[PDB]
């Protein structure tokens, strides 16, 4: 639906059953679009940061932060630390 | 959408103009043309 | 950076001025709701109420400081405030659809809208541990010689001003925050000349722009309008409202009708002014025992918005205001109020420059003129609540 | 915000990685002064 | 007129054309103000 | 304000002589590691 109750911008039911983000926004996955390139994505929906690290599930998800990082710590489960 | 008044990353520029093209004049972006040059 | 610049600022403040702040911080939402309609009532009213020395205060503390440029301001605005009633979208949906934003664009496309309160804004653009309460940003440029008082808030360097303009909204454009769709308007201030409750300063600004007025007047019309505004004003009004010359055709009242047109047209008003007019329920067609004109129901306010905000306005007959926005024991009953913009140079004259009881403040304005109602708002008046209406006058 | 050049706490070491991640390196020799730059390239990985 | 494209209380036809301060406040030259 | 965490500022010696006084402490030892514990108890002359 459009409950969101981490405040994280990613509804509960994507991050349950599967998403990604596509123009900045998240959207429901479909499996016609790993042909295109685009990664799926689990998180927990009732925490920001699943992983614990310095960065939210959207920020991971959407590489809305330092191009520096590696592109394997953009999925929630696997964290940016040196 | 489907019209120029878009502007996802809040720099100024609508997507269009960066996606084609664009120059500035008057501090302003303006759509390219081939005569400008 | 600030913290040493909002000191340097409070250092030299007043110690009731100290307190007037710090009240505002506690309770800010109560006092701006206060300032936005303050100046409706009785003189005597606006005089014992327990909140009017915090305003003073206030208003004293952020007029001491001025810019010397202009500059631009980042804040959050309802979208109601500029009379979209509808909803963007929810606060938590997080895209904007294109009809939302095309409903959005032609409710605003050519507008003035009013504000008359203070307001908390931000010199910097949100980031993000910024609050983003709406799906409205607002880009802002003051004018020079504006009033701004930078304030530490828990270590947050805060900044308080207070409106007294109108702004009008160039482009907009949807953009995206951390995931989120936001529509941001780029808007300009209008500068104008608006007396609120010191009726003393309109009347000498009045005075010293209209004493004169008379004696570019030719003698004989000088005394022919003077005459019509003594005696003959409701019989002339009365004529026009009933069209009077396409029914029953007389020249003797068509040349009184020219005679004050031409008077007017001679001097016209040279500044951007606003004027408070109390309206009956006669010129909206309705009648005081109408349901509708009891604004105490949510559903009698939300009809009349529906079918009046946002259209249009014409008066056959010549309309009569005041200066001054401060209600009279002449026009108590009227629960519905009107404001009205005065563009430069439109005609008009100020009646009471002239010496004797020409009126409250009166200033004319010529017979046919068109208005389009921008906002309607509402706030209430005791054990009743009246109605605010913002028009700008057509030439 | 007043419109003055401040330069304390802007840090060149906290752009270094990233302009260096995203970017292809040139050089132009010449004889009596040389250039170096980077230009942004695109990652063929990413559809986004 | 009345445009300032750089927000400096400047108008960008005197800044094009000619200008001087008097009282505080930009006008347009004129020859006998030499 | 956000959701960074911030630890300077926050010091132990604000709380460790209000957790001291209003608990009572209670090791177990076991063999090859020790925990130490301080549990809340009821002060039975206030009757706040
Ligand atoms: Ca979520
Ligand atoms: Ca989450
Ligand atoms: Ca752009
Ligand atoms: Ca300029």
């Amino acid at each position: 639906e459009d409950l969101d109750t981490d405040n994280d911008n990613i509804p509960d039911s994507y991050e349950r059953n599967g998403y990604t983000i596509k123009d900045l926004i998240a959207v429901k996955w479909e499996d016609s679009f790993a042909e295109q390139g685009y990664k799926k994505y689990v998180s927990n929906y009732l925490e920001s940061n699943t992983a614990g690290d310095p960065y939210t599930d959207y920020e991971k998800a959407s590489g809305s932060f330092d191009k520096a990082i590696k592109t394997e710590a953009r999925d929630p489960l696997v964290a940016a630390y040196p | 959408w489907e019209d120029e008044d878009l502007d996802t990353d809040n720099d100024n520029i609508p997507d269009s103009y960066e996606r084609n093209g664009y120059t500035i004049k008057d501090l302003i972006a303006v759509k390219w043309e081939d005569s400008f040059a | 950076w600030e913290r040493k610049e909002a000191e340097r600022i409070e250092q030299k403040l007043e110690r009731s001025e100290k307190e007037a702040l710090e009240s505002y911080k506690k309770d800010s939402v109560e006092i701006s709701k206060y300032s936005q309609t303050r100046n409706y009532f009785y003189d005597y009213q606006i005089e014992a109420n327990s909140r009017e020395k915090e305003y003073k205060e206030l208003r004293n503390a952020i007029s001491k400081n001025k810019i010397d440029k202009p500059m631009y301001v980042y804040y959050f605005e309802s979208p109601e405030k500029f009379a979209f009633n509808k909803v963007i979208r929810t606060e938590n949906q997080n895209e904007i659809s294109l009809e939302k934003f095309n409903e959005f664009k032609e409710t605003i496309q050519n507008k003035l809208f009013k504000q008359d309160g203070f307001k908390d804004i931000s010199l910097y653009e949100p980031g993000k541990g910024d609050e983003k309460p709406t799906p409205l940003l607002m880009h802002l440029k003051l004018p020079r010689n504006t009033g701004m008082l930078p304030y530490t808030n828990t270590n947050n360097v805060s900044t308080l001003i207070e409106q007294g303009y109108s702004i009008k909204i160039d482009k907009i454009v949807r953009i995206v925050i951390d995931g989120k769709h936001y529509i941001k308007a780029e808007a300009s201030v209008v500068s104008s000349l608006d007396f609120k409750d010191d009726v003393s300063k309109g009347d000498s600004w009045g005075k010293a722009n209209y004493n004169d007025w008379s004696n570019k007047l030719t003698p004989n019309e000088l005394a022919d309008v003077n005459d019509y505004m003594r005696g003959g004003y409701t019989a002339i009004n009365n004529y026009l409202i009933s069209n009077g010359p396409v029914n029953n055709p007389n020249p003797e009242l068509d040349s009184k009708i020219t005679n004050i047109e031409n008077a007017l047209k001679r001097e016209p008003i040279p500044t951007n002014l606003t004027v408070y007019r109390r309206s009956g329920p006669q010129e909206f067609g309705l009648t005081l025992t109408s349901p509708e004109y009891d604004f105490n129901k949510l559903e009698n306010i939300d009809a009349f918005k529906s079918k009046w905000e946002g259209q249009a306005l014409s008066y056959p007959n010549f309309i009569s205001t005041s200066i001054g926005s401060v209600n009279m024991s002449a026009f108590a009953k009227r629960k519905i109020v009107l404001r009205i913009t005065i563009p430069k140079g439109s005609p008009g004259a100020y009646l009471s420059a002239i010496p004797g009881y020409a009126g409250e403040y009166e200033v004319l304005l010529n017979h046919g003129s068109k208005f389009k109602i921008n906002k309607i708002d509402s706030y209430k008046d005791g054990t009743i609540t009246k109605l605010i209406v913002d028009a700008t006058l057509i030439p | 915000s007043s419109g003055q050049i401040v330069t304390e706490g802007n840090s060149w070491s906290d752009y270094i990685s990233q302009i260096d991640s995203i970017s292809a390196s040139i050089i132009l020799d010449t004889e009596n002064e040389s250039y170096e730059r980077r230009v942004t390239a695109k990652n063929l990985q990413d559809p986004e």
